[PDB]
C-alpha cells in the first residue's frame, strides 16, 4: 500500500551494509549494548514482493513471514556478537520465535498482558527490561505520575531465578508529538516516578509521602534550570 | 526532600551550618581518586553550585 | 555547628576514566557530621549518586541560613538498568536539550539514555562510512548529529554516570535509511 | 467535611463587601462584562450550618439549597446592574432556576448533553457562550486539535432566533496542572483549532487542508517566540 | 514587481482610544497590489486583524526573497466572542507569560482573555479597597497582581484588540477570599 | 498558510517583492486615524518586525 517497506532481508548487500555500518557503531558508542530494535515489522510489503516470495520457498518458510524476520534478525545478532557487543531487542523478536543467543536482553513494551510476557522471557532464560507501563508519550489528564509510581515491576509469575533476570526498566518518551518546545515539561517530573520505583525499595510506596517529596524535588529541578511541570495546584519557593 | 528515597536514612535533630565561600568538596587522602580524576573534579564543582546557587 | 568539608573516599579502583556498564557499582554511604562530612563509595559511580543526595539534604532556613541535619545514609539501587528513551527521528532534538535531559537524569539517578536516534521520518545520525544516510535522510542539514555531537553527548553522559545506549532500529522503522542506501529497502508493489 | 465552605449568603456584611468590592472591579476593568462565576457550589456546608438552616425556613426555601444559591446570585447580579455592567455566568446559575435579567450571558461548560443546554438557554432568550468541548486542560494522546476543530457549535436544536443568541466560545486552560513551565506548549496550537472554528466559515472543515496550514502556522508562532508544540512528526524552516 | 507601501485606511470613527467590546467591528478588506497595497477597515479592530493576515501572506522564497502574491481578501468573524480562559489561582502566572499569551491570541485572532484571576487555592488580585484579600490570600507576596500589573495587561490586550474579561467567581471557589475577609465564608460543622 | 482562513481569498499568480528597509506601513490620507493613533502606530511597527524579522 506504501512505496517502500522494511529492509530487504534476502540480499547479500543488506548484510554487507549492516556489517560495515554496525562495525562503525561498535567504535562510536562505547556501551557494551546496542539496541537492534525489531519492533512492528510489516509483512504486507514482503508478502507482495515476487523476489521475496521466491526466497521464501528457497528455504521452506512457506507463508510464515515471522521466519523471514527471524532469519534477518539472527544475522544481525550474529554481526553484533562478532564485534563483541551485547544486543537488546524489542519483545517481537522473542515473540516471533527467533533464536537468541544467551545474554540477549529483551525489552518488554506491549501493555497487553505484560507480566505474562515477563514470565515467558525470563522462563526462557533471558534478561528483561520493562517499558510497557511507562509510556510517557501517552499523556492523559491529572496525576498520572501515580500510576507510573504504583507499578511494582516484579509482580509477575515466576521463580526467584526468573526475577533475578529482571534487570530494570525505561521510561519512554516517543517523539511523534514531542520536540524542544515541549519535551522537558512532558518528561519531568513524570519520569521521576519511574526513577524512584527503579532506585528505591519495593516497599517505598506511601502516596502522601511521595507527593510531599516529589513536589519539593520538582521545585528543585526548576531551581536548577529544568522546567519540570507541576504535580497539582501550588507554588515553589 | 530526598528523591529517590535512599535505601536507609538515619538523621539526628542536630543542625549544622555551611558557609559557601568556606565549604569545599575534596578527595579524602586514603581515596583511590585524586585531582587527576576529571569526573570527580567536575562533579565537585557543579554540586558546589547546586548546593549554594 | 559547622560542616567545613565534604570528604569523598573511593575505596576500590575508581573507574574514573572508564565508561559505566550494567554491573557498575553505584552503592555509597554518606556520613554528615561536623567538622568533616564523608561520602564513601566503592567506585566513582556511587560517589556521583551520593553527591546528588548530599545536595538534597542541604536547605536554607527561614533566614537564609544554609543548614543540614547530622545523618547517615546507606544507599544502593534496586535495579541497575534505569533508562529514559528519547526519540530524535520523529523530531530532531538540539544537542542542548539532550544535555539538559542528562542533567535531569542525574538529579533523578537515571543511568541509561536510550537514544532512539533514527526511525522512518528522518535519519540525523551522520555516518562517516556512509555519508549519504544523513545527507539524504535527515530533515535538513542542520538536523544532523555530527561525530562530535555524538562524542559530546557520550562524554557529558559519562561524567554523570550515564550510559548512552544507541538504538538503530531494523528491519522495520527504516524508511529514512532508504534515501541514502539504495537497494536496502523492499519496494512495495501497491 | 472541610473547614470552610462557600460565601455565606445570609449575612448583610457579605453583600456590603461584594458591593464595595465589585464597584472597585467596575472601575479597574473597563470591559462591559464581569464574569460572576457560580459554578460547582457545594451545599453540604450550608446544609450543616444552623444559622443557614434558620435563614432557610425564614423565607420558605425548605431543604432546596438551589433557592439559596439563586437568592445569593440574584443579589450579586443586581449589584452588577446597579454599576452598569453586564454579567456572565456559568450554566449552573441558569440550571438551578435563578432569575436572570435579559442580557445575562450564560457560559455552557458541562460536556454532558451540551447541545440541549444550548437549546434551553437560547429558548429562554439568553445569549450563550460555549466552552464545553474545548477544555484544553483535559489533555490526551495524539492529534486532539482535530476533535476541537471538528466541533460545529450551531449543531443544536433551535430556531434561527436561538442560533442568533449563540455569540461565541472560549477555549479553557484551567490551572490545576498548568504553570509557566508548561502553559504555552499546552495552549498552542491546540487553541488555534478553536480560533479557526470561531473565526472562519462553518463550511471550512477540510482536515488535510487544516493540517497543512496549521503546521505552517504553528511554525510561524515558533518563529515569533511562542513555543507552540508540534502537530505530528516533522520540522520547521 | 515592488510593493513599496501598505496603506491603512480606517473609514469610520477609528475607536483608536477606546476599549473593544462585544459588538466591535472587526471586518476588513486587503488589496495586495503594486506599488501600494491597501488595508481598509471600518475601525481599528478590523485593521489589526488585517495586519495579521497581511503578515501571513508574505513569505521568503528559496533564495531569501521576500514575496507576496497579488490578492484580494474580504474577511470578518463568524462569532464575536472568541476567548481563551487562563487560571492564575491554581498557579500564579507571571505577567510576562500573560503578555505572551496575548501575542499568541492576536496571531490567532482571539479577542477575549477570560481571566479566571482568583479561586480556592490563592487570591493574587491586589485590591485597593481590600488590601488583606491578597496579603493573606496570595501564595506569597511575589505571587500578586498589582494595580499596575492589571493595567499593563489591560493596555497590552487593548493594543491587540483584545477584551480583558475578569472572573471573580462566587459563591463557590472562594476559599482564598476567607483568609483576608473575615466572616465572609461559611464555617463547616465537620 | 493563512490561519484562521479568511472569509474570502482571491489570489493571482503575479508575484511581487518587498524590500525591508524600503517598505513602510502608513496611514492612507483619507483615513480617520493618523500618527496620534498609538494603537495603529505600535501595530505598524511590530508587524514590520514580524514580516521581516
Ligand atoms: C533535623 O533537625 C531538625 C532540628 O532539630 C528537626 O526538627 C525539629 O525536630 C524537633 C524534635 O524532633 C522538634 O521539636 C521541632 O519542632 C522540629 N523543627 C524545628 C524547627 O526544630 C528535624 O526533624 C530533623 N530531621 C529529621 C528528619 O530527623
Ligand atoms: C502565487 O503565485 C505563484 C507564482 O505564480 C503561484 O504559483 C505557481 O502557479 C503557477 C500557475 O498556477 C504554476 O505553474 C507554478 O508551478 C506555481 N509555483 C511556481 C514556483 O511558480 C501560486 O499558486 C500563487 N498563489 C495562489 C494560491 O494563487
Ligand atoms: C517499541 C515501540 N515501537 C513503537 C514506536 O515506534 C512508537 O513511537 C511508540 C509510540 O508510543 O509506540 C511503539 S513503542
Ligand atoms: C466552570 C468550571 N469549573 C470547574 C473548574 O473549577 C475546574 O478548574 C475545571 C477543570 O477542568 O473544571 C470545571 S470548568
Amino acid at each position: 500500500l506504501d512505496s517502500f517497506g522494511p529492509i530487504n532481508p534476502t540480499l547479500n548487500t543488506t548484510y554487507s551494509f549492516l556489517t560495515t555500518f554496525f562495525k562503525e557503531i561498535s567504535e562510536v558508542f562505547p556501551d557494551q549494548f546496542i539496541h537492534l530494535g525489531g519492533d512492528e515489522v510489516e509483512f504486507k510489503c514482503w508478502e507482495s514482493n515476487p523476489k521475496i516470495q521466491d526466497f521464501m520457498r528457497q528455504k521452506g518458510f512457506g507463508t510464515d513471514f515471522k521466519k523471514l524476520e527471524s532469519f534477518y534478525i539472527q544475522k544481525v545478532l550474529d554481526i553484533i556478537a562478532t564485534i563483541n557487543k551485547g544486543s537488546i531487542v524489542w519483545q517481537e523478536v522473542f515473540d516471533d520465535k527467533a533464536k537468541l543467543a544467551p545474554g540477549t536482553i529483551v525489552e518488554v513494551w506491549k501493555d497487553s498482558a505484560y507480566p505474562e510476557e515477563l514470565s515467558r522471557v525470563t522462563a526462557s532464560g533471558f534478561p528483561v527490561i520493562l517499558s510497557a507501563p511507562w509510556y510517557l508519550d501517552l499523556i492523559s489528564y491529572g496525576q498520572d505520575w501515580r500510576k507510573y509510581y504504583k507499578v511494582e515491576p516484579l509482580d509477575f509469575g515466576g521463580t526467584q531465578k526468573q526475577k533475578q533476570l529482571f534487570i530494570g526498566g525505561e521510561a519512554c518518551l516517543w517523539g511523534e508529538y514531542v520536540d524542544a518546545t515541549n519535551l522537558t515539561p512532558r518528561l519531568w517530573p513524570r519520569a521521576s516516578a519511574v526513577g524512584e520505583r527503579l532506585w528505591s525499595s519495593k516497599d517505598v510506596r506511601d502516596m502522601d509521602d511521595a507527593y510531599d517529596r516529589l513536589t519539593r524535588h520538582r521545585c528543585r529541578m526548576v531551581e536548577r534550570g529544568i522546567a519540570a511541570q507541576p504535580l497539582y495546584a501550588g507554588y515553589c519557593n | 526532600a530526598l528523591w529517590p528515597l535512599p535505601l536507609s536514612v538515619k538523621m539526628t535533630p542536630n543542625l549544622l551550618h555551611l558557609a559557601p565561600e568556606n565549604f569545599y568538596i575534596s578527595h579524602s587522602p586514603n581515596s583511590t581518586a585524586g585531582p587527576s580524576c576529571t569526573l570527580l573534579e567536575e562533579a565537585f564543582r557543579r554540586y558546589h553550585g547546586y548546593i549554594f546557587g | 555547628t559547622q560542616v567545613q568539608q565534604l570528604l569523598v573516599s573511593i575505596t576500590l579502583q575508581s573507574e574514573c576514566d572508564a565508561f559505566p556498564n550494567i554491573s557498575s557499582d553505584e552503592s555509597y554511604t554518606l556520613l554528615v557530621k561536623e567538622p568533616v562530612a564523608v561520602l564513601k563509595a566503592n567506585r566513582v559511580w556511587g560517589a556521583l549518586r551520593g553527591l546528588e543526595t548530599f545536595s538534597q539534604l542541604v536547605y536554607q532556613d527561614s533566614y537564609g541560613t544554609f543548614t543540614i541535619n547530622e545523618s547517615t545514609i546507606i544507599d544502593s539501587p534496586r535495579f541497575s538498568h534505569r533508562g529514559i528513551l528519547i526519540d530524535t527521528s520523529r523530531h530532531y532534538l538540539p544537542v542542548k536539550i539532550i544535555l539538559k535531559t542528562l542533567d535531569a537524569m542525574a538529579f533523578n539517578k537515571f543511568n541509561v539514555l536510550h537514544w532512539h536516534i533514527v526511525d522512518d521520518q528522518s535519519f540525523p545520525y551522520q555516518s562517516i562510512t556512509f555519508p549519504e544516510l544523513s545527507n539524504k535522510g535527515s530533515y535538513s542539514l542542520s538536523h544532523v548529529y555530527t561525530p562530535n555531537d555524538v562524542r559530546m553527548v557520550i562524554e557529558y553522559a559519562r561524567l554523570r554516570g550515564i550510559r548512552v545506549l544507541p538504538e538503530f532500529d531494523t528491519p522495520g522503522h527504516t524508511l529514512s535509511w532508504g534515501k541514502g542506501q539504495k537497494d536496502l529497502l523492499t519496494p512495495c508493489y501497491s
